[PDB]
C-alpha cells in the first residue's frame, strides 16, 4: 500500500528520468539548479495502481547534492529527513490512544543512490555519504545513466564498484544480473519494430529502456517494485528502524 | 617551436583518453586512479608531459601539464591554489629570464591553453567549474570542452552548449576567442572559422579502442546499440577540437604573450 522511495544523486542524474520510467507515467520533475547553497529535500506523494495494488507512493528526491565547491555533510539533511520518519512512527507507537493500523507510514523503504558513470570507482561523496546512510535506509546502489559506459567497460566498473563498498564495510541490501544495476531512464520513445518503446535515440543507435541486453532497467523494476516491496518495508521495520527506536 | 597545454576537470571525464587521441600519445601509461577513501582529502597536484608531435610536416614540443586531484575531494576549497601558483610561476619565470642577460636560451614554460573538462552529467555549469575559469580567466586561454559527448542525444547537446554560453556569458567568463578570419582569405577557409565558432563549445569523445565502423577499423566506442566514431564529424567533434587546437596554436601563443603574460607584467609592479 505505502512504499517510500528516497532517490540520492547529483543534481540532473537521472533522478526524475528514471521514476517517470520505473512507474510509466509523469511525476513533478522540475529541475534543480546547480546553486543551491546546501544539500535539501523534495517530496512529493502520488495515488498510483501498480498491477492491482493501491499504491500510496512518497518519492523524496535531494536537491543540490554534489553542487556545492565544499560538500562536507552533505549527507546531514538527508539523514535529518530519514531519522525525523523514524521519529513520527516512534511518537505514533507510544500513543496512548492510538491506531497504528491507520498510520501513513513515513519511513523510507527504499534509498536509491545513483552513482554517476565516471568507468572508475566511487566519489569520495559516493562514500562518505552511502557510509552515513547504511544503517538506516535500505541502499540499492545503481549506475545512473549507464548508456555512458560502453560493452567492454561495463563488467569492470560495476566490479570496482562493489569492490569499494566490500572493502569500506558499506552495507547495502540483499535481495532475498550483476551488482549495481546499470540502467538507462527515457520518457522519449523510438519505434522498435512495430511499437513505440522508451528508449534514447542517437545519431549511431537505440537504446533502449526495456532491451535487457541494453541495461538493467527490467531488473530493477522488477527486485524493487514487482517482487521485494514487502521485503524492503520489513527490513526497514525491524532493522532500520529497530536500530533508531533502541536509542 | 613549443606549445604547453594544460588539462583540467573532474576525474572520470575522458580526459586523458581524449589528450592521447588528439596526438596518439601514451602519456599515462604508469597512472593509478585512487580509491574513494583516498580520495576524500586528495590535493591537486601538478603532472607535466612533455612530447615531439611532428604533425603533417611541422614538428613541436608539446607539454600536456594535467592537474589530478583536482575536484576529487570533499572539500575543494583550494583546488586552485596549486594550480594558480603554477600558471603564475611560468609568468615568474618568464619574466626573471626576459630581464636577464641570458635571453638567448629562454625556455618559455608559459602556459597557452587550458582546456576544461565540463560534465555532460548535469544541466550546465556548476559552482566549481565558474569558480575555477574565473580564477584563471585572465592568466590563461580557456577552451571549455563538454567530456562523453556520446552520452547526450542531438536535443540534449544544443540544450547544453546554449546554456553553458549562457552561463559563461551570466558570470563574465572570458574563453579564448578565434580570430575572425580575413577578408583576402578564400571562401572556405572563412566558412571553416565560422564553423569551428559555431560548435564551440566542442563536445567531443574520445577512444583507444579500435571498433567496426563498418567497411573499416576506426576510432570509436562499442555499445550493444551501435558504434561511436570518433572521427565522424555528425558523432562528436573531436576533429574540430583538433583542427582548432592546430590551426590557432601560434595565436594562442600570441595572445599569451600579448595579453596574459602583459597582465601579469604590469599587475607585478609593487
Ligand atoms: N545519457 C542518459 N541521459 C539521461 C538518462 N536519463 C535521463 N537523462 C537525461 O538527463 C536529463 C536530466 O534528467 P533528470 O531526471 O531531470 O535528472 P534529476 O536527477 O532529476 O535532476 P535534478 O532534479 O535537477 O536534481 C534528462 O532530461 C535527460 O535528458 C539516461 O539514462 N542516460
Ligand atoms: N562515454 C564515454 N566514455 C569515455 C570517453 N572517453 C573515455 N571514456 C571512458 O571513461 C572512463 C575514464 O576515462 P579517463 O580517460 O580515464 O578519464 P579521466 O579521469 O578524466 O582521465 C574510461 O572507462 C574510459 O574508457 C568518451 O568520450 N565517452
Ligand atoms: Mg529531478
Amino acid at each position: 500500500f505505502c512504499f517510500n522511495i528516497l532517490c540520492v544523486g547529483e543534481t540532473g542524474i537521472g533522478k526524475s528520468t528514471l521514476m517517470d520510467t520505473l512507474f510509466n507515467t509523469k511525476f513533478e520533475s522540475d529541475p534543480a539548479t546547480h546553486n543551491e547553497p546546501g544539500v535539501r529535500l523534495k517530496a512529493r506523494s502520488y495515488e498510483l495502481q501498480e498491477s492491482n495494488v493501491r499504491l500510496k507512493l512518497t518519492i523524496v528526491d535531494t536537491v543540490g547534492f554534489g553542487d556545492q565547491i565544499n560538500k562536507d555533510d552533505s549527507y546531514k539533511p538527508i539523514v535529518e529527513y530519514i531519522d525525523a520518519q523514524f521519529e513520527a512512527y516512534l511518537q505514533e507507537e507510544l500513543k496512548i490512544k492510538r491506531s497504528l493500523f491507520n498510520y501513513h507510514d513515513t519511513r523510507i523503504h527504499a534509498c536509491l543512490y545513483f552513482i554517476a558513470p565516471t568507468g572508475h570507482s566511487l566519489k569520495s561523496l559516493d562514500l562518505v555519504t552511502m557510509k552515513k546512510l547504511d544503517s538506516k535506509v535500505n541502499i540499492i546502489p545503481i549506475i545512473a545513466k549507464a548508456d555512458t559506459i560502453a560493452k567492454n567497460e561495463l563488467h569492470k566498473f560495476k566490479s570496482k564498484i562493489m569492490s569499494e563498498l566490500v572493502s569500506n564495510g558499506v552495507q547495502i541490501y540483499q535481495f532475498p544480473v550483476h551488482l549495481p544495476f546499470a540502467v538507462v531512464g527515457s520518457t522519449e520513445e523510438v519505434k522498435i519494430g512495430n511499437k513505440m518503446a522508451k528508449a534514447r535515440q542517437y545519431p549511431w543507435g537505440v537504446v533502449q529502456v526495456e532491451n535487457e541486453n541494453h541495461c538493467d532497467f527490467v531488473k530493477l523494476r522488477e527486485m524493487l517494485i514487482r517482487v521485494n516491496m514487502e521485503d524492503l518495508r520489513e527490513q526497514t521495520h525491524t532493522r532500520h528502524y529497530e536500530l533508531y527506536r533502541r536509542c | 617551436f613549443e606549445f604547453t597545454l594544460m588539462v583540467v576537470g573532474e576525474s572520470g571525464l575522458g580526459k586523458s583518453t581524449l589528450i592521447n587521441s588528439l596526438f596518439l600519445t601514451d602519456l599515462y601509461p604508469e597512472r593509478v586512479i585512487p580509491g574513494a577513501a583516498e580520495k576524500i582529502e586528495r590535493t591537486v597536484q601538478i603532472e607535466a608531459s612533455t612530447v615531439e608531435i611532428e604533425e603533417r610536416g611541422v614538428k613541436l614540443r608539446l607539454t600536456v601539464v594535467d592537474t589530478p586531484g583536482y575536484g576529487d575531494a570533499i572539500n575543494c576549497r583550494d583546488c586552485f591554489k596549486t594550480i594558480i601558483s603554477y600558471i603564475d610561476e611560468q609568468f615568474e619565470r618568464y619574466l626573471h629570464d626576459e630581464s636577464g642577460l641570458n635571453r638567448r636560451h629562454i625556455i618559455d614554460n608559459r602556459v597557452h591553453c587550458c582546456f576544461y573538462f565540463i560534465s555532460p552529467f548535469g544541466h550546465g555549469l556548476k559552482p566549481l567549474d565558474v569558480a575555477f575559469m574565473k580564477a584563471i580567466h585572465n592568466k590563461v586561454n580557456i577552451v571549455p570542452v563538454i567530456a562523453k559527448a556520446d552520452t547526450l542525444t542531438l536535443k540534449e547537446r544544443e540544450r547544453l552548449k546554449k546554456r553553458i554560453l549562457d552561463e559563461i556569458e551570466e558570470h563574465n567568463i572570458k574563453i579564448y576567442h578565434l580570430p575572425d578570419a580575413e577578408s583576402d582569405e578564400d571562401e572556405d577557409f572563412k566558412e571553416q572559422t565560422r564553423l569551428l565558432k559555431a560548435s564551440i563549445p566542442f563536445s567531443v569523445v574520445g577512444s583507444n579502442q579500435l571498433i567496426e565502423a563498418k567497411g573499416k577499423k576506426v576510432r570509436g566506442r562499442l555499445y550493444p546499440w551501435g558504434v561511436v566514431e570518433v572521427e565522424n564529424p555528425e558523432h562528436n567533434d573531436f576533429l574540430k577540437l583538433r583542427t582548432m587546437l592546430i590551426t590557432h596554436m601560434q595565436d594562442l601563443q600570441e595572445v599569451t604573450q600579448d595579453l596574459h603574460y602583459e597582465n601579469f607584467r604590469s599587475e607585478r609592479l609593487k
